[PDB]
């Protein structure tokens, strides 16, 4: 028993010896016997289109060898091309492509393949002729044209769309045919990201194309020499304001923002006229921060009285504006803290209390904060407001504050009978008002987290935790399902059975007598700190089987949560933090730039408590700077391909081909 | 001065333009120009033969690094002075070393470097062979820990030079080519060299990574030399060679984890493990556990048959190492079942129960006799080098203590009216501790299994790291216990219970021992918060003591435990890449424990012509080693010119060769 | 220039510093390449601190300068050249080694040649100690440890005697200092072992010979602060710990003499701010700090050394996460205090707070709320502390929900985040553990190299020569630079990547 190997499919036909001689002389550069064989071909002894073992014709063989003279000789004898231009384009040589203008999947073109290989000279000499590429449809287009080609060949339609978007996302085509390469890179990265979101099967290619566009935009920004052209590119309006930087923030260009030139420009705009703060010692820095933060209402009122002069100019600096806003929020938190100390004046027994001075201060403070939030809604969109978590947290905190003050004034108007607090009902409006006040205090002090993004030490850590909270959500779903299952089981088993529940000195068996009680009891089992003792799993009338089964169920739940799920969460956090920490600086710089751009504008200056010829000249300046950046980028990147690309086996084969050419020339001459 | 004026501080004599053009003619490959320049140098001109570049590049040197043999022969034909140009040819691995050898300041090499040392450093088989054929000698290094007059004199004169010379000598000896060419037994040489280099890395705290890399190189060379075996006859010749598997025992002794855990070695060990068992592993798992249980219940009949008839087929079935491993496992399991039965009282003297404990004593005496017998052969160093031997020594000492205490209580002596140090109570406590150790000895049997094996090996490997972190935490605990006892010993009250082991925990920090216990039990949360209160109304003392308790809890739980988790993460990621190698080495040790004929019986029953042969074995081993060395040399030569890659030196060689051909063509026409 | 063009100025400064920090320019055009590399790495580190942008460029330049200094030290092939290099001063001192430690050159210091030189100067007149058997080493170290005071009084009465010169060996001096500190900790332990006195004098058994040791520690810290400045004193965290413990000991001594000459009665009737109680509490805290100073001795050992260094490196990340946890804790503490301060009761209770058997008034004040939320990490706060005596189920539910939210956010979220983040941190810092451990161990070694401060704590209380030194150092620098540029060309033409 031995398998006998046989060639199932015929691929190479030998036929006569002249075809093999032509194939052997094609990959050896033997010019004179090649022209003799071509003269015999003109006589008619052999066929020009010869298929070898590799399936490559003589034109393909001489294109792989990158030889122009013998290729010109082949073209002068009327050889069949058969998409040899694509093969010459893929081998990335100028001469073969320009002499062809004098397998591969059918949806591509010479322009598409030239953009795929990212060859600037091949693209710029294929763009001398008029070339138009088919405009792809939008990511939400479902017209009859899009509903007819997919039925015929969905795979061909998807590959054609991917090839079109890969041709458009090439850097060299962005240089050659677009007025604004920066805006084209931004919009193309956004479109490729939303295509990766939509096209779930091909999301890796679209993601890498979006990354390629973003890297191209970053490395195009990196070619700026002086700060004048940097302010030219970063203030351009498509049709001071920093419109292009705002567009880069909007289009999630994290690499563009975290560029050192852009970061230095952001620092210079952010510190304003106080450029010596960066070179100041640390003690002077804390002293400056403390001095600007202590007399913040003086600066605010002095800007309110006279904005034009120098005392209204220091607040106009976004760094001092941010410090004033931070001190404003800190004294708001101080008022929240002092509410408890002020309120201890026998006002804990009144049904509807009279509002103190702190209450009037706090209602003024949250009216100012609500007005600031309303201004942010009216100025910069709605969905982008919902994107950022501080805005949602502040909206919920302000809603809770509004409900608190509404319930407080309702209780003051209606419930104004003095009594003791022990005799009140559970759902009295005052109690609900103070509960929502406690929740709003929690959220107000938790809103201090997003002032960490401007710190160089606590910034990237907070950004990493905010990035890794999605792992907690995705695992929270699974834990909620497991908790629901064990809650159903324990409630079903234990429903047959003063202070009731687990919030007692002696936690009775009645904690498992209800569904919400069972969820409460199994919720305090996660921490493994004996918050719910094991005698709550004992029946009150000595049912040993049911109590033991409940104890086994609780033990299985404790194993599955504590010893399995918590360690799994630790492992997923390990992988997430190892992936996240590679680019934590870039995300921190992007978030800090967003926080700085939130303070750059002059429309929201005062803190929460106190609250054509020019277009053509700009277009000409931007076009000149863009042409300079294009030239610098092209020379730089061609230096990188000449200096960093490693040699291949094809280079060695080409060197052997040149050596055999010289050997054959010496043989023929001598 | 607003600008930095840059000047050359270390200036030289430079070169004349004629000498610079002559060096350029050396570089490019103008044979006619260097010949004309040398002919002009014979007569009294500016150009001298022994010119020195500012970079220290003599014309012979730049001729050598361009791989132009004709140029080298041209300079040695006119008696150009030769210094360390042979070393430059050796380091470049250039075939002109022959011309440098037959040919009759600033040096880029250390003065202790000789041609054979550098050729062994470069690991070139051809140059090493050439130098050994010409006749070379490496100086013999001394012992690792020696204090002779020469070593201390050289250390007093120059410790750096002595250490560098010793490291260079050991780098030369540890090269695979020198062992393959000049050693009688390459396997023994590699084993002893790796052992010596490991001891040197332990002794020399500096250059430790160098000696560890050299030992790893020796081990890796031994593994590759064993990898060239083509027949099982050659493998049995190599492994059973002595000057029975003597060489395998030697490789286990020298900690050669890569010589072992080789597929051929493991195949031979598995063939000797399931001996006369055709297709054992190619069976369903259920049948395997069924027949394992059948052998397990049938341990005493096989033991009795071995004790009464070693030549019987049933008396030879126990002689199989796997069957005797199952027999020993069944014996230990039956002993543990007897311990469990013993775990399931008004007399001061406790006689042994008439059923349970009375047959337990033969297992105890069998374990003791086996431990003494195993300690007698092999030595005491390997006894303390195995932690399971420490564990069962502790268990046997505890069992002997229980036996002696039971005897003392029988010949000398209600339960609630006994002294706390009654010999019966101490005997029962030590018996329970010995039961813990005996039942914890079962983890050593996980090495035979292929699933729990590597896991058990890795989790036993990180125990040294565990001990280091436990040292750090013990220092922290001692500090905080000292502070809390110093604060709280003024408020000691004297109440049936006094300590943390009752419902109302009291006097937790009144005693230093009790403070240690209270701080130990606070990791698991078993110490409540009322232990920081005193009877008096001293709120400051209570607050400061509770702040100490909080700081200790913060350190020992948030800080120290998470540092421990991080360092077990790093250790496990470091040791999981070799888990198969260590597991197979430990499984080989476990197998070869049962391979020997001695100790066949389980512990309940274990207490009851030559010169011609040596010459033939040596000749067979030398022939096998010659074939192995030839195969290894050919393989590493074929490996050597493939995975090396292309540097800039070979591109410069290509440019120089093409330029030389161009200039020769120009000279022809 | 910055007002006219800041980007051009920054690029020009970066280009100038890139040109100056190149190894070839320093090897060719600098008088002292080692001093140039050290100072250049210092300026590049300071510029990376100042220039927030281009931080990676300046850090890479500083690392390149340090790597060049290490390679230039690598070319020393003689011990005479190494002794010339390390002892050179610009104006057996090891002045250049001290300069490299000051400039934080971890790779230069942890080079094996200077490591061997420092080990030779460490085991002064110790033949074969580095190859001795380990329990013999332990027995001999114990023998020298019990013999610290006889060597100390021998140095007191006869420094020229061989017994008085045995303490001049740095290893013997370190052993005697560690034995002294162990005797101090033994006295601290004996202080607690074996009153109603309002004006209790220090007992003669233990506390009377504690006082001279405290004076010795204070005088040693003062001498260390004088000789070296205050910047290096605040750079070391162990010096800060020693200063804290000495301040606590001085405060304990002052409170004891105050309680002796004033406020001269049973123990249970004392004031809660009684000076004797404050003195005992500060003595206990100082005892904790003194016994926690023993971890600094782990640096000498080769096994616990890198582990202790890695834990010290991860302490900064510990504090960085503790800031975030403290913000969370203040948030939830103010929320629970605002919810629960209305239900504050006395009721004739002997207890008010979380620190007894019946836990009550957990969230009544902000201090008690902070304490109760602090102890919820370790699970020492029971679930009934969120209950009020009134029948207000809504406020109880809100308090239980906020307590559970805080428990989740701390224990499930932030503790596991901290575990993962220190996992990554220990993965990052274990690659370079050996060089930082060797740097710290060498700092510990030349802490004992100087002649001053030899005694332990209880007993502690011209032109032609300089010109020839410059010539010798310049010839060694010529040889080192020639070898380095030769190796640079060798390594440079054997770069395994072909473009
Ligand atoms: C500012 C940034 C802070 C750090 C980032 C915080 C992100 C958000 C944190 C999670 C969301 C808030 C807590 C939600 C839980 C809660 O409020 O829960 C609070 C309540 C407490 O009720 P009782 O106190 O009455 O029992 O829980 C319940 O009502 C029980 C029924 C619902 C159970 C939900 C449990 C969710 C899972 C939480 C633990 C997951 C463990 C996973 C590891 C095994
Ligand atoms: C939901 C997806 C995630 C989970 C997927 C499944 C994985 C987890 C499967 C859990 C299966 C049940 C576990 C056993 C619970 C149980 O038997 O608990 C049941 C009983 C408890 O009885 P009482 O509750 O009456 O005391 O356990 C015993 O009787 C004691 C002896 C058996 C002990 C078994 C322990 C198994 C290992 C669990 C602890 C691991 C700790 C490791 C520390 C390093
Ligand atoms: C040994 C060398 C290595 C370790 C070096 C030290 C590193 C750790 C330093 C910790 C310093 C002590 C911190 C305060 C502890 C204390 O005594 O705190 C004790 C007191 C409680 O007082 P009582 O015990 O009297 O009630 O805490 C408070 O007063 C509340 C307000 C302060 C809370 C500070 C909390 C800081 C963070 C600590 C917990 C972090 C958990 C994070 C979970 C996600
Ligand atoms: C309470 C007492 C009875 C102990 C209860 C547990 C034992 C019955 C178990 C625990 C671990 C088990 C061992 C775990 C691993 C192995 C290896 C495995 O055998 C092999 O893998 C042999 C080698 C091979 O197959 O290549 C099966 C037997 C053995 C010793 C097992 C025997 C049965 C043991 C001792
Ligand atoms: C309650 C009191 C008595 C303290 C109890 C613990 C001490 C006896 C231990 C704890 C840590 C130990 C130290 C840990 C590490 C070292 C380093 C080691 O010495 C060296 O490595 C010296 C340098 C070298 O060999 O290169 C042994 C001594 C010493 C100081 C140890 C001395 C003994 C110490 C102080
Ligand atoms: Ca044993
Ligand atoms: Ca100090
Ligand atoms: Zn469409
Ligand atoms: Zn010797």
């Amino acid at each position: 028993e031995v398998m006998a190997l046989k060639d199932v499919r015929e691929v190479k036909e030998e036929n006569t010896l002249n075809e093999k001689l032509f194939l052997l002389a094609c990959d050896k550069g033997d010019y004179y016997m090649v022209k003799k064989i071509l003269e015999e071909n003109s006589s008619g002894d052999l066929n020009i289109n010869c298929v070898d073992v590799l399936g490559r014709n003589a034109v393909t063989i001489t294109i792989e060898n990158e030889n122009l003279d013998i290729l010109q000789l082949l073209l002068d004898y009327g050889c069949q091309s058969a998409d040899a231009l694509l093969v010459a384009i893929d081998s990335e040589v100028v001469g073969a492509v320009d002499i062809l203008l004098n397998s591969t999947t059918m949806d591509v073109a010479p322009v598409i393949l030239a953009a795929h290989r990212n060859n600037y000279e091949i693209l710029t000499m294929l763009l001398k002729q008029d070339v138009s590429l088919p405009k792809p449809h939008a990511v939400g287009c479902e017209c009859t044209l899009c509903s007819a080609k997919n039925k015929k060949d969905s795979l061909r339609h998807s590959r054609f769309r991917l090839d079109i978007y890969r041709c458009l996302a090439s850097p060299a085509l962005i240089m050659l045919t677009e007025e604004d390469p920066i805006l084209r890179a931004f919009e193309l990265s956004a479109d490729l990201k939303e295509l990766s979101l939509v096209e779930v099967e091909f999301r890796n290619d679209y993601e890498e194309l979006a990354r390629q566009c973003k890297m191209f935009a970053k490395d195009l920004l990196a070619q700026a020499r002086n700060s004048r052209e940097l302010e030219v590119i970063l203030n351009h309006t498509s049709s001071m304001n920093l419109s292009r930087l705002k567009l880069a923030i909007k289009y999630n260009q994290k690499e563009f923002v975290s560029q050192s030139n852009c970061q230095q420009f952001l620092n210079t705009v952010w510190f304003g006229q106080m450029s010596g703060y960066r070179r100041k010692p640390t003690c002077k820095k804390i002293m400056t921060v403390l001095t600007v933060g202590i007399f913040w209402p003086v600066l605010s009122l002095c800007y309110l009285i006279a904005p034009k002069s120098q005392f209204g100019r220091i607040i106009h600096t976004p760094f001092m504006k941010f410090i004033i806003h931070g001190a404003s929020y800190f004294t708001f938190l101080l008022l929240l803290n002092l509410y408890s100390l002020v309120y201890n004046e026998d006002k804990k027994n009144t049904m509807g209390p009279a509002l103190e001075r702190i209450d009037y201060l706090l209602i003024l403070w949250i009216i100012g904060m609500i007005w600031s939030d309303i201004k942010r809604l009216w100025y910069e969109g709605l969905e982008d407001f919902l994107e950022e978590s501080r805005n949602q947290l502040s909206f919920v905190m302000n809603s809770l504050y509004l409900a608190t003050f509404a319930l407080k004034v309702v209780a003051h108007n209606k419930f104004h009978d003095f009594a003791d607090r022990k005799d009140w009902d559970a759902f009295h409006p005052t109690l609900v008002a103070e509960g929502l006040f406690a929740f709003a205090n929690v959220l107000s002090y938790l809103r201090l987290f997003f002032m960490y993004t401007t710190s160089s030490i606590l910034g990237p850590l907070q950004i990493s935790m905010g990035q890794m909270l999605q792992d907690f959500g995705k695992f929270l779903g699974m834990f909620l399902l497991v908790l629901f299952s064990f809650t159903i089981g324990l409630t079903q088993l234990y429903d047959k059975g003063d202070c009731v529940g687990i919030f007692c000195e002696q936690q009775s068996n009645d904690t498992f007598h209800s569904f919400i009680g069972t969820c409460f009891a199994l919720f305090w089992y996660i921490f493994s700190l004996a918050h719910v003792a094991i005698f709550v799993t004992r029946f009150s009338y000595g049912e040993e089987l049911q109590s033991f089964v409940g104890a086994v169920i609780v033990g299985t739940y404790n194993v599955v949560v504590v010893i399995v799920l918590t360690k799994l969460l630790v492992a997923m956090l390990h992988k997430s933090f190892q992936l996240i920490a590679n680019h934590e600086d870039k995300e921190w710089k992007f978030a800090r730039a967003k926080l700085w751009l939130s303070y750059f504008d002059d429309k929201c200056t005062l803190p929460p408590p106190f609250n054509r010829n020019l277009k053509q000249k700009r277009d000409e300046n931007y076009q000149k700077v863009m042409c300079c950046l294009v030239h610098r980028y092209l020379t730089s990147m061609r230096q990188k391909m000449q200096s960093t690309d490693q040699a291949t086996v094809e280079n060695l084969n080409e060197l052997r081909q040149d050596l055999s050419k010289f050997r054959n020339e010496i043989r023929d001459l001598l | 001065r607003d600008r930095i004026p840059l000047r050359i501080v270390r200036a030289e004599s430079e070169l004349s333009p004629s000498e610079k053009a002559y060096l350029n003619a050396v570089e490019k490959g103008d044979y006619a120009s260097v010949k004309k320049s040398l002919e002009e140098a014979e007569i009294y001109f500016k150009i001298n033969i022994n010119c020195i570049d500012p970079l220290g590049r003599t014309a012979l040197l730049i001729a050598i690094e361009n791989e132009n043999l004709e140029l080298i022969e041209l300079l040695l034909s006119f008696n150009v002075y030769v210094g360390d140009a042979l070393l430059h040819a050796i380091r470049k691995e250039v075939v002109g070393a022959v011309e440098l050898l037959l040919n009759h300041q600033f040096s880029e090499f250390t003065p202790d470097i000789t041609p054979i040392i550098l050729a062994a450093h470069t690991n070139n088989y051809e140059i090493i062979k050439l130098l050994v054929q010409k006749g070379v000698s490496v100086p013999r290094p001394h012992e690792v820990r020696c204090n002779c007059v020469e070593c201390v004199s050289s250390s007093d004169v120059d410790s750096l030079r002595h250490s560098r010379s010793r490291l260079n000598i050991y780098k030369a000896l540890a090269s695979p080519s020198l062992i393959a060419l000049s050693s009688e037994d390459p396997f023994l040489t590699a084993f002893q060299l790796s052992w010596e280099l490991q001891e040197l890395s332990k002794v020399e705290n500096e250059f430790k990574s160098e000696y560890e890399e050299l030992s790893r190189q020796c081990k890796q060379f031994a593994k590759d030399l064993l990898d060239q075996t083509r027949s099982s006859r050659e493998l049995e010749i190599i492994l059973n060679y002595r000057d029975d598997l003597a060489r395998l025992k030697l490789a286990i002794k020298y900690r050669q984890k890569e010589f072992v855990a080789q597929p051929n070695c493991q195949q031979l060990l598995a063939s000797r493990w399931y001996d006369e068992f055709p297709g054992w592993r190619r069976r369903h798992w259920a049948v395997k556990m069924v027949t394992c249980f059948i052998i397990g219940l049938l341990f005493p009949v096989f033991s009795v048959c071995y004790l009464i008839a070693p030549k019987s087929p049933l008396g030879l079935f126990i002689r199989k190492p796997f069957i005797k491993f199952i027999c020993h496992t069944a014996s230990y399991l039956t002993f543990l079942f007897l311990l469990l039965l013993a775990s399931q009282d008004l007399n001061r003297q406790g006689p042994p129960p008439t059923i349970v404990e009375w047959m337990i004593l033969p297992w105890v005496l069998g374990f003791i006799w086996g431990e003494i017998k195993q300690m007698w052969d092999g030595g005491l160093q390997d006894y303390i080098h195995d932690w399971w031997n420490l564990m069962d020594f502790v268990m046997n000492s505890l069992y002997l203590a229980t036996i002696s205490l039971k005897i003392v209580a029988f010949v000398k002596y209600p339960r609630e009216s006994w002294d706390m140090w009654h010999p019966t109570l101490v005997a029962e406590a030590l018996f329970a501790i010995a039961n813990i150790f005996s039942s914890l000895r079962l983890i050593s049997l996980f090495t035979a299994n292929s699933h729990l094996g590597p896991l058990q090996i890795s989790l036993g490997r990180m125990l040294l790291d565990i001990l280091k972190f436990l040292f750090i935490y013990c220092l922290v605990l001692l500090a905080f216990a000292n502070g809390l006892n110093q604060l709280y010993f003024y408020y000691e009250e004297t109440l049936t219970c006094k300590g943390i082991r009752c419902e109302k925990q009291n006097n937790a920090f009144s005693t230093l021992f009790e403070t240690l216990q209270s701080l130990f039990w606070s990791i698991f949360g078993l110490i409540n918060l009322y232990v920081t209160n005193v009877k008096a109304q001293h709120e400051f003392t209570e607050f400061v003591g509770a702040t100490m308790f909080g700081t200790y809890n913060v350190i020992s739980l948030v800080v120290l435990l998470n540092m421990l988790i991080a360092m077990m993460n790093n250790s496990y990621q470091l040791i999981a890449d070799h888990a198969d190698i260590e597991w197979k080495f430990a499984r080989t040790k476990l197998w070869m424990s049962y391979f020997e004929e001695g100790g066949t019986l389980p512990t309940p029953f274990n207490v009851i012509r030559r010169a011609a042969d040596n010459l033939r074995r040596h000749h067979q081993y030398q022939e096998v080693m010659r074939n192995l060395v030839k195969r290894y040399v050919a393989a590493m030569i074929r490996d050597a010119k493939t995975e090396e890659g292309l540097t800039e030196e070979n591109f410069k060689e290509l440019k120089q060769d093409i330029s030389s051909f161009r200039f020769e063509v120009l000279g022809l026409l | 220039s910055s007002d006219v063009d800041s980007l051009r100025h920054s690029r020009s400064r970066l280009n100038i510093y890139k040109a100056l920090a190149s190894p070839s320019l320093i090897a060719l055009s600098s008088e002292d390449p080692f001093l140039t590399a050290f100072q250049l790495s210092w300026e590049l580190q300071e510029l990376s601190k100042v220039e927030n942008e281009f931080k990676s460029e300046y850090e890479e330049l500083s690392r390149q300068c340090k790597q060049f200094a290490k390679d230039l030290l690598d070319q020393t092939r003689s011990s005479r050249e190494l002794e010339i290099i390390l002892n050179y001063r610009d104006d057996n001192d090891l002045a250049r080694l001290k300069l490299a430690i000051k400039y934080r050159q971890k790779e230069f210091v942890a080079q094996p040649n200077c490591q061997q030189l420092l080990a030779s100067r460490w085991y002064d007149e110790f033949p074969g100690w580095r190859r001795r058997h380990w329990a013999v080493k332990m027995v001999t170290c114990f023998i020298i440890g019990l013999l610290f005071p006889v060597f100390s009084v021998c140095y007191l009465i006869a420094p020229k005697s061989p017994l008085g010169l045995f303490i001049r060996k740095p290893f013997i001096k370190f052993i005697c200092h560690t034995a002294s500190y162990l005797t101090f900790l033994f006295l601290l332990l004996l202080a607690s072992q074996h009153d109603l006195n309002r004006q209790g004098p220090p007992p003669t058994i233990v506390e009377w010979m504690i006082l001279p040791w405290v004076l010795g520690f204070i005088w040693g810290e003062i001498k260390q602060m004088w000789d070296g400045g205050l910047q290096d004193y605040i750079h070391d965290w162990w010096n800060l710990m020693d200063f804290v413990m000495n301040s606590l000991y001085l405060a304990t001594i002052s409170l004891k003499i105050v309680a002796f000459v004033k406020y001269s009665n049973p123990r249970e009737s004392w004031d809660m701010w009684h000076p004797t109680l404050v003195a005992e509490a500060l003595f206990a805290i100082a005892n904790i700090f003194s016994s926690l100073r023993l971890i600094s001795l782990f640096t000498a050992n080769s096994h616990l050394g890198p582990l202790q260094i890695s834990l010290g490196r991860m302490l900064l990340d510990i504090l960085k996460f503790l800031f975030i946890y403290c913000l969370v804790l203040l948030a939830f503490a103010n929320g629970l205090n605002q919810l629960y301060f209305y239900y504050e009761e006395t009721k004739g209770l002997t207890c008010k707070g979380i620190r007894c058997e019946k836990q009550n008034n957990a969230f009544s004040t902000l201090f008690e709320t902070l304490q109760s939320l602090f102890w919820s990490i370790f699970g020492l706060i029971n679930l009934y502390v969120t209950n009020v005596k009134a029948q207000h189920e809504f406020t109880e539910f809100v308090g239980a929900t906020m307590f559970g939210t805080y428990n989740v956010i701390s224990l499930v979220v932030l503790l596991n985040m901290l575990i993962a983040m220190m996992n990554n941190s220990y993965q990052l810092i274990a690659d370079h553990a050996d060089i930082e451990w060797k740097f710290a161990r060498t700092k510990l070694w030349m802490s004992y190299f100087e002649e001053g401060g030899t005694l332990p704590t209880p007993f502690n209380v011209r032109a032609a020569d300089n010109l020839r030194r410059h010539h010798q150092y310049q010839e060694v620098m010529r040889n080192l630079v020639k070898r380095y540029v030769a190796a640079m060309i060798r390594d440079a033409k054997t770069e395994e990547g072909l473009t």
